[PDB]
RNA sequence: GAUGGUAGGAUAGUGGCCUACCAUGGUUUCAACGGGUAACGGGGAAUAAGGGUUCGAUUCCGGAGAGGGAGCCUGAGAAACG
RNA sequence: AUACAGUGAAACUGCGAAGGCUCAUUAAAUCAGUUAUCGUUUAUUUGAUAGUUCCAUGGUAUAACUGUGGUAA
């Protein structure tokens, strides 16, 4: 990154003759670490005293949350199909916040068969993924700042809310 | 060339100015760690084996163990550009360091037949082999700290309970 | 009321109150509008000072451009040249503000490059 | 290089003593060197005021706090052991620090304006003041700008003065800094020039802010003693 | 489409490199009789 | 003596592996060869030294002098890179993951320009000096280094292109698209000449061609896919091909020839985990180079038998083959240690 | 990026601060935007002096620089006079 | 004072220097006050603030130091 200041750009009035200043330390834009899938490597960068910041690049073990009961359990990552904060970001298959990524939902199968007995009330277009294995789930946590991959599962309303999109 | 030689377990080390470089040519194009014989560096020390351990060349520049390229190169060490000779030994070493790991056929009145002792015995208890009143006071101050703080906290939480009952 | 991706929703339908003499309309308490930066449900909290004036343009959405003429006691040429000010402001689910419409706003948490004020009243 | 509040004579020096960090701010306090040395004159220079600070005569707020630039702000009761000196220092009517002399039963406490009440962590009600005494558990009816009375042996609130219409208020801040009389008017606006207004000898009127004013008692009965002329 | 495809002329790259005369070691007739089909 | 992996009656060696008495018999070739936990892309310059390796987090440039066996510098560039080339020595051009293009010099960062859409590949033309940059969509752009203009961008098919390359001895512009068509343009005419279609016999899903290459005879063309299937092509009966399924087959990214050293008609293929090498006119594997981690891409040093990968680990692996050729003049005691 | 909206990146965090997508906005005769110096002078920036009436106390002219641009590192604080 | 015991060159340590010249001309954007940050960082100052235990004390590896040396340095 470069900057965080209004001095390089124009305001709501249209001004000119900028030529302002050598940029300070507190306009610090670090490089955009597009977090991907790999082996888990988090860079421990420093800022503002001992404010360590976890910059995750190759995180896997996503803690994704069963919605209707709120069961955040551990799984892997496959790939993001739709994220128009950059439509090339899904072409390159990175992993950022608020992305809709696919999960092999085998521990969710284990929890359902463990606290319900039988195997398969829950919606049908996610029951198809209960059968097959890959369910859609959206990342909540920030791997570029907190270094973690947490998320929430897609269950019904939010599922169709994304499936009608793409 | 000069050959520094070290017999480590006896604690002996001495340099020997060996001219007549076809004696020297046994070491040529052999990098650090690879062993050698006494047979092609000398005749009076046969059955000898020396693990080489670097050496400053003329212009004094050291070699660090195992890079490549027996000329001089400019690396980054403890980070700034320092000049360092390559690990492989060639014709232009001033001194070359050697560790003798087996005595062969002749006694040496510098290395074998003369030796130095060590420095001094150990100081730590476990190094000599191979408090409890503080343990009283630590535990007593810890249980007293618990019996002060964890009781006083509830002792003003009950005053909060009195304010909540009166409110 | 969902024309964009990424789970358009309140962020924890939801309802709160900034207090301090400004009402929350019943659709803004329990209605289908999201209230992302409208301070009644919102994510922002109120502070600062509250300014009042009529408008000039409400052309783009979530842009309320207030005008604010005010008295100032000029001592230089001993006559009052009349004031005029401008401030962009995000929408609220209480009034489609047209030309005229003296309204007031409270200072909070810079939303765009130049907006710190969001509508809390219409009269 | 000085402020106005210290009552500092100009024929003193060149470098003015910056107070160190502490309870109060820089702009609303006087350190101990400008207190003892050149106001009531128990010293002649910095060397001997450091000497008596090492001797530890000062007992501000019941603790010793041996420091030269310790920022004694509003009504920190400076206590000196020899000749039982008890000093409550308040504001006069023209902006300076009038240091009134009090007695032991009055210096056994102080009062403090409450700034905010918090549900901070683990269900604990919470109160701060201008010296930052985070004391546990007041009643739920502590609004902003009320007045707690600190214990000064332990830290507990002993008495409480509610801020409402008809209370004796002290103004520290803005162009009303250091006035007493608290009743002509009440006017709470919604973000500025909001206050209770203060009388004069002819009962004149005045405007200030909420945070720049704080209560000291009742209409005729403050349990603080005040100096006179 | 503001910063998207500015068809301007830029200062440092106007003589960043220099061309070559013969270039391809083949002939253009070799191109034509190379991919006639 | 460095250990060798098992293969088909042939030996390879790695230097700077994940595993590479050992501390006191270290075999380190290039000092400070390690990045910040991954690697983007490595390539060796046309002259006998100065290899360049792009960065991973706070991405750098990392020029290594081969005649000094260490690092020269690391210009921390502004954004994360995907593709670049080297233009002789000191000049080089890069493009990042955003649609911006950097021009590094001896002083570094001579300019930063942009392309209107997100780009994926860049090549330079030695003849009349226009870099062709392949991006997403209908758009294959030019930035000519003569007069710094822009040129009349090449109209593609729908989705775009994964790789562009021009032929060396005659200039035939390749562009590996998504819909199996290879879209050969002519660097003379600025028009299409052919729209060759790629076929198979398995047809799992509609693969996209990701790697294009030529060599210095100017008659054949090496083609890739998004499935782990190498392809050869000639003008001689250009509709079929010879194909090479690979035993894992995710996405082949680097297919490069051996057209300048001995042991001829041999080619290196490289997908995400493995990089193999086989012979022309039969399609039988000469060797393979299985590392302990995935591969971001590779490169092969000219004149000799050594390879440099960019991977997803902390160091980069170098792979020496003492049967393909010798070790070069700056590594001229690798044949003495192993 | 002009003006705003949605999301992400980076942040110490607010923020078109940067990028994807979308809308064609926004300031102005109630002075936009632009023109220069006794802008080595001015603006209280401050002390005022018991008769000097724009001399007469000071903070700051603007930002930079440690041979020249570039990149990196340290720290509660830095794009370090070391 | 036969495991330490005072002077103390040279070495580790705690800190020191804790704020100094020249050059091209910015019109409330340089500056001064003020509102706010439940929109944020914070060493030091000050007030507060910790409850998971199956069949008498834990490991080599480096200095300083000796010893052999290289180099004009």
């Amino acid at each position: 990154g470069i900057s965080r200041d209004s001095r390089h750009k124009r305001s709501a009035t249209g001004a000119k003759r900028a030529q302002f200043r050598k940029k300070r330390k507190f306009e610090l834009g670090r490089q955009p670490a597009n977090t991907k899938i790999g082996a888990k490597r988090i860079h421990s960068v420093r800022t503002r005293g001992g404010n360590k910041k976890y910059r995750a690049l190759r995180i896997e073990t996503g803690n994704f949350s069963w919605a209707s009961e709120g069961i955040s359990k551990k799984t892997r990552i496959a790939g993001v199909v739709y994220h128009p904060s950059n439509n090339e970001l899904v072409r390159t298959n990175t992993l950022t916040k608020a992305a809709i990524v696919q999960i092999d939902a085998t521990p969710f199968r284990q929890w359902f068969e463990a606290h319900y007995g039988q195997t398969l009330k829950i919606e049908s277009s996610v029951e198809s993924q209960f059968s097959a294995g890959r369910l859609y789930a959206c990342i909540s946590s920030r791997p570029g700042q907190s270094g973690r991959c947490d998320g929430y599962i897609l269950e019904g309303e939010e599922l169709a809310f994304y499936l009608r999109r793409l | 060339m000069k050959l520094n030689i070290s017999y480590p377990v006896n604690g002996s080390q001495k340099t020997f100015e060996i001219d007549d470089e076809h004696r020297i040519r046994v070491f040529f194009d052999k990098r650090i760690g690879q062993e050698v014989d006494g047979e092609a560096v000398g005749d009076e020390f046969k059955g000898y084996v020396f693990k080489i351990s670097g050496g400053n060349d003329k212009q004094g520049f050291p070699m660090k163990q195992g890079v490549l390229l027996p000329t001089r190169i400019k690396l980054l060490l403890t980070r700034k550009r320092k000049s360092v000779r390559g690990a492989i030994v060639g014709p232009d070493l001033a001194v070359l360091a050697l560790v003798i790991v087996k005595k062969g056929e002749q006694e040496l009145e510098g290395l074998t037949d003369t030796t130095v002792p060590k420095r001094l015995g150990p100081k730590r208890a476990n190094n000599i082999r191979k408090r409890l009143q503080r343990k009283r006071h630590q535990r007593a101050l810890k249980v007293r700290n618990a019996q002060a703080q964890r009781e006083a906290a509830a002792e003003y939480a009950q005053l909060l309970a009195k304010r909540l009952s009166e409110r | 009321q969902s024309e964009r991706a990424f789970q358009k929703q309140p962020h924890i339908r939801w309802y709160k109150n900034a207090g301090l003499g400004f009402k929350t309309p019943k659709t803004a308490i329990e209605g289908s509008y999201i209230d992302k930066k409208c301070p009644f449900t919102g994510l922002v909290s109120i502070r600062g000072k509250i300014l009042t004036g009529t408008v000039v343009s409400t052309k783009m959405h979530r842009t309320i451009v207030i005008r604010r003429a005010y008295l100032h006691y000029i001592p230089k040429y001993n006559r009052y040249e009349k004031r005029h000010k401008n401030v962009p402001v995000h929408v609220s689910p209480a009034f489609r503000v047209q030309v005229g419409d003296i309204v007031t706003v409270g200072q909070c948490r810079p939303i765009s490059k130049t907006v710190r004020f969001n509508v809390v009243k219409v009269s | 290089a000085a402020p106005h509040h210290w009552l500092l004579d100009k024929l003193s020096g060149c470098y003015a003593p910056r107070p160190s960090a502490g309870p109060h701010k820089l702009r609303e306090s006087l350190p101990l060197i400008v207190f003892l040395r050149n106001r009531l004159k128990y010293a002649l220079n910095g060397r001997e005021v450091k000497a008596i600070l090492m001797q530890r005569h000062v007992k501000v707020d019941g603790k010793v706090r041996t420091d030269t630039t310790y920022p004694a702000g509003f009504m920190d009761v400076i206590t000196l052991d020899a000749t039982n000196e008890n000093f409550r220092l308040v504001y006069d009517v023209k902006g300076r620090f009038a240091v009134h002399r009090i007695t032991d039963e009055e210096a056994s406490y102080k009062l403090g304006k409450v700034k905010k009440v918090q549900l901070g962590k683990k269900g604990v009600p919470y109160v701060v003041t201008h010296d930052g005494r985070t004391i546990r558990y007041p009643d739920p009816n502590i609004k902003v700008n009320d007045t707690v009375k600190i214990d000064l042996a332990s830290g507990k609130i002993t008495d409480f003065i509610k801020f409402d219409a008809g209370k004796l208020v002290y103004v520290t801040g803005g162009r009303n800094l250091g006035r007493i009389g608290t009743i002509v008017h009440k006017e709470r606006h919604d973000g500025g020039f909001d206050l209770v207004h203060i009388k004069d000898s002819l009962d004149n009127t005045f405007v200030t802010r909420l945070n720049n004013v704080f209560v000291i008692g009742e209409q005729g009965k403050p349990y603080i003693s005040l100096p006179k002329g | 489409k503001g910063r998207k495809l500015n068809y301007s002329v830029q200062d440092p790259i106007a003589n960043y490199e220099a061309p070559i005369t013969s270039g391809y070691k083949w002939s253009d007739d070799q191109i034509d009789e190379f991919f006639a089909g | 003596v460095l250990k060798s992996t098992s293969a088909n009656d042939v030996s390879v060696y790695q230097v700077s592996g994940t595993n590479v008495l050992e501390y006191q018999n270290r075999v380190e070739l290039i000092q400070d060869f390690e990045f910040s936990e991954a690697s983007n892309k490595i390539k060796v310059s046309r002259d006998g030294q100065y290899c360049m390796a792009t960065g991973t987090y706070k991405p750098q440039i990392h020029v290594y002098d081969f005649a000094n066996l260490s690092l020269k510098f690391d210009r921390h560039t502004d954004a994360e890179n995907v593709d670049f080339t080297i233009l002789s020595w000191t000049k080089s051009v890069h493009l990042q993951n955003d649609r911006s293009i950097q021009f590094q010099n001896k002083g570094g960062l001579h300019y930063t320009t942009r392309i209107p859409k997100f780009g994926r590949s860049l090549v330079y033309n030695k003849v009349n000096c226009d870099l062709y940059v392949g991006a997403s969509g209908n758009e294959l752009y030019r930035l000519n280094l003569e007069k710094g203009r822009f040129l009349n961008p090449f109209k593609l098919d729908t989705e775009g292109v994964n790789h562009v390359s021009i032929n060396e001895v005659n200039g035939l512009l390749a562009a590996g698209t998504e819909t199996n068509v290879v879209e050969f343009w002519d660097p003379r005419s600025r028009s299409r000449v052919s729209k060759l279609y790629l076929e198979n016999n398995i047809d799992n899903r509609p693969f996209q061609v990701t790697t294009t290459s030529f060599r210095n005879d100017g008659l054949t063309f090496a083609c890739g896919t998004s499935n782990g299937y190498s392809y050869i092509y000639d003008l001689r009966t250009s509709e079929p091909s010879i194909i090479k399924d690979q035993g894992y087959g995710f996405d082949i990214k680097k297919i490069i020839w051996l057209d300048n050293v001995g042991t001829e008609n041999k080619i290196v293929t490289c997908d995400k985990r493995i990089a193999k090498i086989w012979d022309r006119l039969d399609g039988k594997a000469y060797a393979s180079m299985e590392p302990s981690v995935d591969i971001n891409d590779i490169e092969h040093v000219p004149g000799t038998g050594m390879f440099f990968t960019a991977n997803e680990s902390i160091p980069m692996h170098t792979y020496y083959i003492p049967s393909l050729g010798p070790s070069p003049r700056w590594c001229s005691f690798l044949d003495s240690i192993t």
